[PDB]
RNA sequence: GAGCCGGUAGCGGGCGUGGAUCCCUGGAUGUCCGAAUGGGGGAACCCGGCCGGCGGGAACGCCGGUCACCGCGCUUUUGCGCGGGGGGAACCUGGGGAACUGAAACAUCUCAGUACCCAGAGGAGAGGAAAGAGAAAUCGACUCCCUGAGUAGCGGCGAGCG
RNA sequence: GUGGUUCGUGGAGCCAUGGGGGAAUCUGGGCGGACCACCGCCUAAGGCUAAGUACUCCGGGUGACCGAUAGCGCACCAGU
RNA sequence: GCGAGCUAGCCCUGGCCAGGGUGAAGCUGGGGUGAGACCCAGUGGAGGCCCGAACCGGUGGGGGAUGCAAACCCCUCGGAU
RNA sequence: GCGAAUGCCGGCAUGAGUAACGAUAAAGAGGGUGAGAAUCCCUCUCGCCGUAAGCCCAAGGGUUCCUACGCAAUGGUCGUCAGCGUAGGGUUAGGCGGGACCUAAGGUGAAGCCGAAAGGCGUAGCCGAAGGGCAGCCGGUUAAUAUUCCGGCCCUUCCCGCAGGUGCGAUGGGGGGACGCUCUAGGCUAGGGGGACCGGAGCCAUGGACGAGCCCGGCCAGAAGCGCAGGGUGGGAGGUAGGCAAAUCCGCCUCCCAACAAGCUCUGCGUGGUGGGGAAGCCCGUACGGGUGACAACCCCCCGAAGCCAGGGAGCCAAGAAAAGCCUCUAAGCACAACCUGCGGGAACCCGUACCGCAAACCGACACAGGUGGGCGGGUGCAAGAGCACUCAGGCGCGCGGGAGAACCCUCGCCAAGGAACUCUGCAAGUUGGCCCCGUAACUUCGGGAGAAGGGGUGCUCCCUGGGGUGAUGAGCCCCGGGGAGCCGCAGUGAACAGGCUCUGGCGACUGUUUACCAAAAACACAGCUCUCUGCGAACUCGUAAGAGGAGGUAUAGGGAGCGACGCUUGCCCGGUGCCGGAAGGUCAAGGGGAGGGGUGCAAGCCCCGAACCGAAGCCCCGGUGAACGGCGGCCGUAACUAUAACGGUCCUAAGGUAGCGAAAUUCCUUGUCGGGUAAGUUCCGACCUGCACGAAAAGCGUAACGACCGGAGCGCUGUCUCGGCGAGGGACCCGGUGAAAUUGAACUGGCCGUGAAGAUGCGGCCUACCCGUGGCAGGACGAAAAGACCCCGUGGAGCUUUACUGCAGCCUGGUGUUGGCUCUUGGUCGCGGCGCGGCUGGGGGCCUAACCCUCGGAUGGGGGGACAGCGCUUGGCGGGCAGUUUGACUGGGGCG
């Protein structure tokens, strides 16, 4: 059926992961956004 | 086999021996390993002729011995060439398997005349070089891609075309 | 000032007026990530020089400590010793910077120098002793509140801005 | 050739500058809104400067403010 | 700001196409002429080539329509170095 | 202050005890446990797999895995069962995988390069993998782990010591690891098969046979020593005008040994010696059986790989990735202590394992007949083969069971007699379907259209005969004819997998590719043609300036394009338009450059307006331009006993349709008129051709082969149809367990003929009219779905278009700038047709060259262009490439009018 979910450790991870977000302006942005703003955890945390 | 190599001599007094027939797949040029004196080599131009049994070179000196090549300065008039040495040492300055090279059809001071292989005419310059001899491309033309599409087999873009499209898509398009 | 081992009330055991529980303030530890900065990296993991005990090395040899990123001055010598950088709800100036919508269309205009993004200072920045203002030869830092005034005035002199 | 200014090209200045010419050191040199005479003001083209206004994460006070579909959405193993 | 673990591509690097059929270049030999053209016979094994599994697809009909399912089941079909 | 917003939130009823149990691969019986078992455990019949419904490696998910307790809810019923609850416990590695090694894409990235800032790029080096590389295997052992735990057998790297050895000693160099595809020799395990030849546990019941009888098996792994087996290179000297920046390496030339020689990396024997070994099995559960002791056996011939040796060999073209090891060596130290070796002792980590894993544990929100990558995948039978029917090992019976068999939908089976007429349509289905032999038409680009079309064969028995693997060849096996005789059934690929064929036409050549959830086509794609911009630092595409792309390409090339094999053939017009060329003449921006006027000025002055002339592209004007846009006439007369026409007369146009074709899918008058096909034929197909409106390049006529394309016809055959009529399995119906769903104001809701806003159960008159239900059948409740997509209306919105409006991107362009020298020159001007001079200032031609840029070619120097130009500022211009707005009202429907 091929949905769109097949997760890929390697993938998903990579792609998304503390770092990256960081590395980025943007990413970083929102991130520290989320952080306070909301609490929670985060991607990679995932 | 996905690679380049030589294209412009500028170390001479060297012994030019016609390496061999390594007809080559990568630029419409068919060249053979050119064996130099020391032993240092080079898949060199494909300027047709100069039989396997190598036997050539060039030089600040001379030696029209078909193929081979020197500066404009050092060159006859009424002569057919390639290794299009445009600017001062810019190595090759044209004629790629483009058999019909250029013909020092008249030179002038630090300026030598050239029949624009491609399809026009004007002048080069001083030392500027270029090796006579033909090309090599056996009319590298024609040949049928029959009931299939050589193309594809191209590895060479089916970058296919269109023009009629349904849209209003790509540059001047 | 005389009760306690946190919200757990329960089992099993215990500290205490020859000043416990806890309230304060200044402490020493502060494992791994994170600007990370020793090096690599899909964070919270895996890798290197110097010192280090010497350590089980039962008649056989390791973690710990450490150290070190890079842009800043410059005692330059072979450069040794200082600052930064990362944050941070809101507020601050600079750098850059828009359509909606009003004008009962919409090109001028408006929303605005707003919303957003960026950089950066602070606990506040902003700004700040005048080649200023205006004209009574009158006034004097900058800022902010009221007022001046929805006036003088800007304009497809229209909506508005002011 | 743009800016800011109430100024939307305007009789339209001051200050700020994108390009090109490129003065003076006190009878110097801008200014008082095109310009000009005379009067009157000011002295630039470097810098530092607390206080008077702004903002609530924090702590307190107070409520013709609420009461569990109201109040921050979330009165307690919720930005879960 | 957020995304190619959707899909269209493009770069890099591996894996994969059960069996069978058709029989061009060639090379071997023989063939009237100068050599040959060129003929034939053998060998030979190409082709986005044929017949067909897995695999890729999803016309043509059947079911299904608060389904098994927000595209699937059935018969059928094309591609198959 | 609330019915009331298809309102929000929460509960709660509906339909409704009807609809569903997630594949029609079925079960049934005996015992056992339990409070209670169709749904659990043992056992015995039975059905479904079997290329899977097998084990395996991955990825993903992470305790789901075992064991003892337990069922409240999740398990679409139960439930003592669980991949559910609580509790305890389980997965260990120098040699397996990941790192402690290597790089391509790509990503990072000190230096370097450009941005308003954030940022962009990016060398070397680093990150980066089932690509490279690397040192093991078989058995046992628990409730779970296992190449890790046991044990038996096989190794590797580092370190210290000594023993022996030799210029060791970088990674800088060189080989070097290193590779495409299609195909195939030689050899060998995996794997399979026959053995009654060896071992052993019960048999035979029945008619028969104790017999080469039935049933199990007769293997797995290994130091090197060792013969089948290949598998990779040659051997010395010297010169090294000297390279691979530095010398001995390898590269290149010369003379000798230049073999089936010798060389160093996998299979067989084996065999050290170990294990396994089923059928046991006295103690013991004689049964959740098996844990563990006889003895086992331990052998031969047969078939044989789609990747085992191996980096093979042969062919071919589109001509197949980079860093550990091996040898050469500088720095450099060893050179009685550096590296190679030998023996002996010493050292060896970090994190990964359970079980699921063509899946209820993975994605689809669910135990959803959806998808998901690699490994042999057992046999018997078909010509072969992971296709097929039955079954091996192992897996499972779909998680709802009984019971009736009505209509009715599903899936499937059958028919006489006719046999498409059914109908838009042979849509479906049915014919036909497999191998061998015979036999094959029009046409052809001679390859093919052929599997064409059309027959005939196939089974099991015995006889004599010929072949290729069988180490000679002599129980063994295979391809095969042969021909003779003979036996049976309706049938002899017996079942199962398996073209219906033909005749014709149109388009597109063809294999293709594409609109995922309608459409695979005449749509794009093409191999092939033609115009065509471009000389490199290209031209176009992204980009704010760097820069990449292009392309390490270089005119047999790179980009722009309209058609889209091949054949035949593409004619007529450049008045407008785009463009290419021209640039003498008009024009005209910024600008130079002065007459002259103006304001204030006692006055020198001090600000503007300023115009004669010189002045850019552009535009105007001349020409060239059609596989550039685009266009390519009208009517009157005339031999025509009747009709254009052979000719003739003209008005306008840039010429004014040519060759081929024609009622074509461009022809509405039309089912045009003639012909054929037929019982009639508005589809076809041929021919005319007054072509309502073909036409050569978005080609034109045709064209073999080719198509899940479209349309036309014939045989073949079937319930497609003349109505069908029977039947088989599945719901529907009756039982038990569970138990939804949109819509709905509310309701005990009849027909009539009339009516109302003009298509009424509810209003009037009338006629039938008991109360409820279940299996049904669709008509009405203007039924359900959705605030019509068709419509108009809002001076709503969003996409594409051009001579719409404006504006920007880019491009061309005058003057100006860091853009410096030297000379050759003509023009203006005012002063003193003129000439002499003079200041003024305008045009222009030259190597140079010191910026600039580029250049490189091995260093910073040379080289080339050079006042360019890049590039900054203002000018002007093109400019739908893009961005933003706009494009009225009326309207007895919007529009056209």
């Amino acid at each position: 059926m091929k949905r769109t979910y097949q997760p890929n450790n390697r993938k998903r991870a990579k792609t998304h992961g503390f770092r990256a977000r960081m590395k980025t302006k943007s990413g970083r942005n929102i991130l520290a956004r989320r952080r306070a703003k909301g609490r929670h955890q985060l991607t990679v945390s995932d | 086999q996905y690679r380049i190599i030589d294209f412009k001599r500028d170390k001479d007094g060297i012994p030019g021996r016609v390496a061999t027939i390594e007809y080559d797949p990568n630029r419409s040029a068919n060249i053979a390993l050119i064996n130099y004196a020391d032993g240092e080599k080079r898949y060199i131009i494909a300027p047709k002729n100069l039989k396997v049994g190598m036997e050539i070179m060039s030089g600040p000196d001379a030696d029209i011995k078909i193929g081979n090549a020197l500066p404009l300065e050092n060159i006859p008039v009424g002569t057919l060439v390639h290794n299009i040495e445009l600017k001062p040492g810019r190595g090759g300055q044209l004629v790629r398997a483009a058999g019909t090279s250029a013909q020092v059809l008249g030179k002038e001071g630090k300026y030598v005349i050239v029949r624009l292989a491609s399809g026009e005419v004007r002048m080069i310059l001083g030392k500027c070089r270029a090796t006579v001899g033909e090309v090599g491309n056996g009319g590298r033309t024609d040949k049928p891609f029959v009931k299939a599409g050589n193309k594809h087999h191209k590895m060479k873009a089916p970058n296919v075309r269109g023009v009629a499209m349904n849209a209003v898509d790509h540059p001047f398009g």
